[PDB]
RNA sequence: UGUACAACGGGGUAUUGUAAGCAGUAGAGUAGCCUUGUUGUUACGAUCUGCUGAGAUUAAGCCUUUGUUGUCUGAUUUGU
RNA sequence: GAAUGUUACCGCAAUAGUAAUUGAACUUAGUACGAGAGGAACAGUUCAUUCGGAUAAUUGGUUUUUGCGGCUGUCUGAUCAGGCAUUGCCGCGAAGCUACCAUCCGCUGGAUUAUGGCUGAACGCCUCUAAGUCAGAAUCCAUGCUAGAACGCGGUGAUUUC
RNA sequence: GCAGUCAAGCGUUCAUAGCGACAUUGCUUUUUGAUUCUUCGAUGUCGGCUCUUCCUAUCAUACCGAAGCAGAAUUCGGUAA
RNA sequence: GUGAACAGCCUCUAGUUGAUAGAAUAAUGUAGAUAAGGGAAGUCGGCAAAAUAGAUCCGUAACUUCGGGAUAAGGAUUGGC
């Protein structure tokens, strides 16, 4: 059971809900409801319609803490050496100096 | 779906099969890159952390970092880019691609371990596979051993034994620069 | 439906009543298809017979190769526009009405179908399956 | 009470929707416990 | 209770739902739960 | 005289598509005073941006409520 | 809706009405039968037509929610906010109503007809028939469903004092 | 208009599977005639639309019997509105 | 004022605010509207209804009494500042 999104507005379309338009070139547009659908037929441009995801994304609305930092990294340092070359005499000769 | 897991510390890798949407479902709506806590997928991997690196859907199309979408599309690809190998100079070819958002339509998740959980995993943490080749260019040897331009490489090059049957041999690179 | 139809079609909303003209979407020569009947349909005082996705109609060609004009042939509905509902619960519609001309056995007359095709139609007629690009 | 929608896998071997999801409509009736307050005993008569 | 024991197949089939719509019925409902709505909407001029 | 009822008020739910007000280095440009500008300055300009998915409406046959205020015996008739 | 003491609740069921219809596919089966050409059906399953009774999660239609937004013309000095244009016009539009344009549901016992039979005399034989009798139809009667006789009825509750 | 009786014929052979001459007995009252009894101090004329109900001499559908019924297809007949 | 305008629509002056009234908003109406997909299949017949429309520019067939046919047909454009 997949939830779809509105190709015009970007809203979740839970099952069996809204309508589906198969354009002549076989691009498929889904609408959560008759509102997106009429704008879409009206050749309206989602980026200019203020309440749309696509609008809000473009006008950088609300996003705030997505541009807030995080904490994802590691710290390894485990030697394997080089296959067939005695991975034992590669750490005793790896005592370094400077 | 099948999980293809790598321990990039040991060079280890082994695949795991998971049948249980619930256990899977953690991976859904997750992109390539995003991290994932372990216990949710199995008790084995508890507190293991997983990085999602890619994978192939059924029909085998590959994912492609940063398409977003959880479907397929047909991109134009070039030299120097995922999921494509040019056959000719300046060749570009249109090709189907799977999105980088994990659906249940994937055949395989590819994952990479970032933190090790509370328990060892058999063919992964337990076993360690050597790096195949060693430093060949001058100052690369000088940095795999930390040497200063004093110590002189020639005797710090790697040395891979091998046998002829009754003649065991010795062959080192060819230091450049 | 009837002959050549292997499978059963679940009821789908009727879009094309008699007199409807649909786009011809094969490469046989015909530009449109004029519906004069719908195979396997019933009777009610005053009710117009109407076709839907994957129905066999009887048609004439109104615009097209003179060889294909002035005579009646079988054709098969491949795209609808009147929205219908599927059992997975979605209401969907195409942007045009389109069929392709066929023989009673349900075999095409043309070697290709231009445009998308309904799955309910693809399922129903193999040679309509054969000649398809995008289905549904 | 009213109606809503349901989604479920259909199990009809034979059907094109065997092992597929379907969305189906449902009513809901509010059904708190009924409470028993009496018994009434009927008898058969040739009048009914 | 039913007055006959239907064998049907259609009756006998033992359903088990997968998901129950719970979206608002006072309009074109978009959200199953307030949780879901806060999730998707973000923060508003009321709120915290 | 009580998990009473009603009028408002609050919360939910929904519909529209971003209120008024103020602000701006946004604006094709335009005038006016000179101390004629190494942003000269004062304003004007459809429109745009920000405060603002805001504002407005939401039972009149939507949902809900620890708040506010009020209501809680008039009339007629009936007997084996 | 007066009157059968009053009022209330729960029921019975006389009589009357009554409803479902038709098709295809799969499978049976390239089988039976046939030299061949051809070529079925019962059981099982999946859909469908025509008809009915509902229902409104969903989709669609409707719009005075004159709800929100937009537009022309004019009128309130401007602004704000509005008025008028027989609902000014336009896009969206909740609620309700609503569509094979939408979803859901449409019961199973008996007795029979034709007809094929059993036993079996009349008529030492023979006969489904004369006596007796088995099986039997989109029929009929029930079941089921809708009314409930306002002069058909049952069970039960409480029954007035200035 | 519809249905019989007789049975010379038709049907390779064979009257009656399916038909049936010459004759001959009937039914019906959406044919058309014949009549002129009712209405001329007036009973709104054709067709269609809509809608109900009835008849059966049954086109389909249920179950049958017959065939010049191998099958398939058909034809004839019954209970059937 | 808008506009080509004594058009329509809004206003000033003046004049009216007369037309039984109250409560509801069933069926059927009268008058005003909308309707998915199809698009005259409806019907004697496109009856009704819908579509078109101003202006500027581009473009304009048969045929002709040479005057026309012609806004033929077919196109684009149009606010605000
Ligand atoms: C030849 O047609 C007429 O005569 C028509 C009419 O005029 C009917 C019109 C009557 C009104 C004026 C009342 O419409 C008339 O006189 O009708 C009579 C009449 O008029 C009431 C009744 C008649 C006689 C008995 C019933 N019948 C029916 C109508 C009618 C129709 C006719 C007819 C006679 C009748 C008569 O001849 C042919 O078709
Ligand atoms: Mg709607
Ligand atoms: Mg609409
Ligand atoms: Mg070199
Ligand atoms: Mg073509
Ligand atoms: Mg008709
Ligand atoms: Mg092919
Ligand atoms: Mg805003
Ligand atoms: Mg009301
Ligand atoms: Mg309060
Ligand atoms: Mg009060
Ligand atoms: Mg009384
Ligand atoms: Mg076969
Ligand atoms: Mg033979
Ligand atoms: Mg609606
Ligand atoms: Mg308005
Ligand atoms: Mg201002
Ligand atoms: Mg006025
Ligand atoms: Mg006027
Ligand atoms: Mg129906
Ligand atoms: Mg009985
Ligand atoms: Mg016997
Ligand atoms: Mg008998
Ligand atoms: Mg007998
Ligand atoms: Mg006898
Ligand atoms: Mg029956
Ligand atoms: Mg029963
Ligand atoms: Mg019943
Ligand atoms: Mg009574
Ligand atoms: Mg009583
Ligand atoms: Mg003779
Ligand atoms: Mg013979
Ligand atoms: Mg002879
Ligand atoms: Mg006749
Ligand atoms: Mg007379
Ligand atoms: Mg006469
Ligand atoms: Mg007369
Ligand atoms: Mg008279
Ligand atoms: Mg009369
Ligand atoms: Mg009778
Ligand atoms: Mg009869
Ligand atoms: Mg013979
Ligand atoms: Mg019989
Ligand atoms: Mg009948
Ligand atoms: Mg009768
Ligand atoms: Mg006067
Ligand atoms: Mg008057
Ligand atoms: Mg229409
Ligand atoms: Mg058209
Ligand atoms: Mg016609
Ligand atoms: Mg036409
Ligand atoms: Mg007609
Ligand atoms: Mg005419
Ligand atoms: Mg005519
Ligand atoms: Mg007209
Ligand atoms: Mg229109
Ligand atoms: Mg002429
Ligand atoms: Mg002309
Ligand atoms: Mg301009």
């Amino acid at each position: 059971m997949k939830v779809e999104i509105d190709s015009f507005s970007g809203a979740k379309i839970y099952p069996g809900r809204g309508t589906l338009f198969v354009r002549g070139d076989s691009k498929i547009f889904r609408f959560q409801n008759s509102k997106s659908a009429s704008l879409f037929k009206q050749r309206k441009n989602p980026r200019r319609i203020a309440w749309t995801v696509l609008f809000r994304k473009h006008h950088k609305k609300g996003i705030t803490e997505e541009v807030a930092k995080k904490r994802s990294r590691k710290t390894v340092k485990a030697q394997r050496p080089i296959t067939g070359a005695s991975l034992d005499l590669i750490k005793e000769r790896r005592s370094l100096k400077p | 779906m099948k999980l293809n897991i790598s321990y990039p510390v040991n060079g280890s890798q082994k695949t795991f099969e998971i049948d249980d949407e619930h256990r899977i479902r953690v991976f859904f709506d997750k992109r390539i890159g995003q991290e994932v806590d372990g216990e949710a997928v199995g008790d084995e991997f508890k507190g293991y952390v997983f990085k999602i690196s890619g994978g192939n859907d059924k029909q085998g199309f590959p994912m492609k970092q940063g398409v977003l979408l959880p479907t397929r599309i047909k991109l134009l690809l070039t030299k120097n880019v995922s999921c494509y190998r040019p056959r000719r100079d300046g060749e570009r070819k249109r090709k189907s691609v799977r999105g980088a958002i994990v659906g249940p339509d994937l055949a395989v998740l590819a994952l990479v371990i970032v933190k090790k959980g509370e328990q060892e995993l058999e063919g992964l943490t337990d076993t360690t596979v050597p790096k195949r080749l060693g430093p060949k260019r001058a100052n690369n040897i000088r940095k795999f051993f930390g040497l200063s331009k004093e110590d002189d490489v020639r005797d710090f090059v790697i040395r891979r034994e091998v046998t002829k049957g009754e003649k065991t041999y010795t062959k080192a690179p060819k230091i450049q620069r | 439906s009837g002959n050549g139809a292997q499978g059963t079609k679940f009821r789908i909303s009727l879009g094309l009543p008699v007199g409807a003209i649909m786009n011809c979407a094969d490469n046989s020569g015909a530009r449109n298809l004029y519906i004069i009947a719908v195979k396997g349909s019933g009777s009610r005082l005053n009710r117009l017979p109407a076709a839907s996705l994957g129905d066999m109609v009887m048609a004439t060609v109104k615009k097209g190769k003179p060889e294909l004009r002035k005579k009646v042939m079988p054709a098969i509905v491949v795209r609808q526009a009147k929205s219908w509902r599927r059992r997975d619960g979605v209401f969907l519609y195409f942007e045009d009405n389109a069929g392709v001309i066929a023989n009673p056995k349900g075999e095409m007359k043309g070697s290709a179908i231009t445009g998308p095709v309904g799955k309910e139609c693809a399922d129903l007629w193999p040679r309509v399956a054969s000649n398809s690009g995008v289905v549904v | 009470a009213g109606m809503t929608t349901i989604v479920r896998d259909l199990d009809r071997p034979g059907s094109k929707f065997h092992k597929r999801e379907v969305v189906e409509a449902v009513t809901v009736v509010d059904t708190p416990p009924v409470v028993v307050v009496g018994v009434v005993g009927y008898v058969e008569t040739p009048r009914g | 209770k039913s007055l006959y024991t239907n064998t049907s197949r259609k009756a006998l089939e033992e359903v088990s739902l997968k998901w129950i719509d719970t979206a608002s019925k006072f309009g074109k409902g978009r959200f199953q739960t307030p949780a879901e709505k806060h999730a998707f909407m973000g923060t508003l001029k009321k709120d915290l």
